[PDB]
């Protein structure tokens, strides 16, 4: 449902592009989007 | 994967029924759709009609497709009613034929 | 009617959006007759070779 | 509401404010006429326009089902696609393109996957017939009881397009098919929905 | 009149009888087949060279 | 029914059957102008010599 | 649906040719074409 610009640059758009690239779009999922993001950035910076 | 939905005309509306337990090829609502054989398509529409221009000022409550009359030839007509009069019409002209 | 006219050389817009309907079939007969008159023989005219 | 007794199948339709209905013979201008009748007519449509050289036939005597209407007149009730709506706000008649809708809520795919399983949709691969221009819609719900919310809609224009790209993942799909267009006589034999599987929470 | 494939061997006079008013469209389509069949090679007929 | 065709390109498989055919007169004009444009010189075209 | 030139000089055509190949253009998909591209060129230049 959401829509996004081309040149993803902001957490703000990213939080939506994720919801997009995955079909399912629901509050059981979005509201924890950010948690997932936290997990990922942490997993990265942990050793990058 | 895939979920084939074949013989789309097999059975039409199935309401009153568990929408998640219908057969694949069955509709929870339809309007102006025609179902035949194996297939689905838009129904024929409504569109107007007139014999003679005198008729278009007319609200016919009921009618008959009579084919023959002794004064007429072997040609078909119409017996058509209204709130106040019985008419006849035949692609040529109009007639009040009410019981005087 | 249309007398003293031969060959499809009449000016266009003859139907003029106002003819009846009884002139349309007459136009077809005139076109068919004139086309037959122009080339009264056809066997297999694939020998064009526009080049 | 219409029942086809050759296959025991129900549909519904609009009719033009019928007081009464019947079979009948039509006017002459429609009754398989003769170039030799228009000696008073002009190609320039004296408000008469609705004449297709050959109107498809339902009957060998070429007869017609007619409605006696509330709208001051008569109507034919099964003929080339238009609809005659009415307007009380203006006290005027309106003519609009005839709209088909087909609608199925809550396709669960339970014959291939479980109910609860989220189902990525990609494509509808139909097998159509005729000429026309459909509008497909698709959407879904996370729950079994809702008529889902629209995710997308697209035109399908026959001879040109072979499929329709729709992105979803909800476990219960719905689709609508709409045909609004005037010059269409198309039909559907069937579908074929392309999909995958995600998971569940 | 469906049957004409040799072309130019049509029947313009009579079998019309100013009747049917459904066959005018069919005749026009049939005429298009006859015209296309005779000359199915046209790109730029600028070689008029009437003389 | 299209319009701007002068390359002997007349589509015969796109008419219609229940809606307006108020172009049969216009088809005749379209057919005539295609014939005139292709061969704008016709007085006695017996010059086929089919052999 | 779309069309292209023999040579694909550029973006203006490429972003369509992609829709072409890869089978489909349905708007939910196209509008991210640019993003896919920004991904790919990067995946390239990172090591080319």
């Amino acid at each position: 449902m959401p829509d996004v610009q081309y040149p993803i640059n902001t957490y703000g758009w990213l939080k939506k592009a994720v919801a997009l690239w995955a079909d399912r779009d629901d509050d059981e999922f979005v509201n924890q989007i950010p948690n997932f993001i936290n997990f990922a950035e942490k997993e990265i910076y942990r050793n990058l | 994967a895939l979920y084939p939905i074949k013989s789309l005309g097999a059975v039409g509306v199935i309401a009153d029924q568990a929408p998640t337990d219908l057969a694949p090829n069955a509709f929870t609502n339809a309007i102006n759709a025609r179902f035949v054989e194996q297939r689905v398509f838009k129904t024929g529409g409504n569109a107007p009609l007139s014999y003679v221009d005198e008729d278009k000022d007319l609200t016919p409550l009921s009618f008959v497709s009579m084919p023959f009359d002794y004064y007429s030839a072997g040609n078909s007509f119409l017996v058509v009613g209204t709130n106040k009069k019985l008419y006849k019409l035949t692609d040529e002209s109009l007639t009040d034929i009410s019981r005087k | 009617e249309t007398n003293a006219v031969v060959i499809t050389d009449l000016n266009p817009l003859y139907p003029r959006d106002r003819d009846y309907i009884y002139e349309g079939a007459a136009q077809i007969r005139l076109i068919k007759q004139t086309l037959q008159n122009t080339f009264p023989n056809v066997t297999e005219p694939v020998d064009i070779d526009s080049d | 509401a219409v029942w086809n007794y050759e296959f025991d199948t129900w549909s519904f339709r609009t009719i033009p404010y019928a007081q009464c209905i019947g079979l009948v013979d039509p006017p002459v201008l429609e009754r398989g006429p003769i170039w030799s009748d228009f000696q008073e007519i002009t190609w320039d449509d004296p408000s008469i326009k609705e004449l297709v050289w050959r109107k498809d036939a339902t009957n060998f005597r070429q007869r017609v089902t007619i409605v006696g209407s509330f709208l001051k007149g008569f109507y034919q009730v099964d003929v080339g696609a238009l609809d005659y709506f009415y307007d009380r706000l203006n006290d005027v008649v309106i003519e609009k393109p005839l709209e088909m809708r087909l609608e199925r809520t809550g396709i669960d795919f339970d014959n291939v996957t479980n109910e609860w399983n989220q189902k990525h949709i990609n494509r509808f691969r139909p097998q159509t017939t005729g000429s026309g221009t459909y509008i497909f819609e698709a959407g879904g719900s996370q729950f079994s009881n809702e008529y889902g919310h629209p995710h997308t809609s697209k035109t399908y224009t026959i001879g040109v397009d072979r499929h329709v790209s729709v992105r979803l993942n909800h476990p219960y799909l719905f689709y609508n098919v709409i045909d609004n267009d005037v010059n269409s006589n198309a039909a559907i034999n069937g579908l074929t929905i392309e999909f995958a599987v995600g998971g569940r929470r």
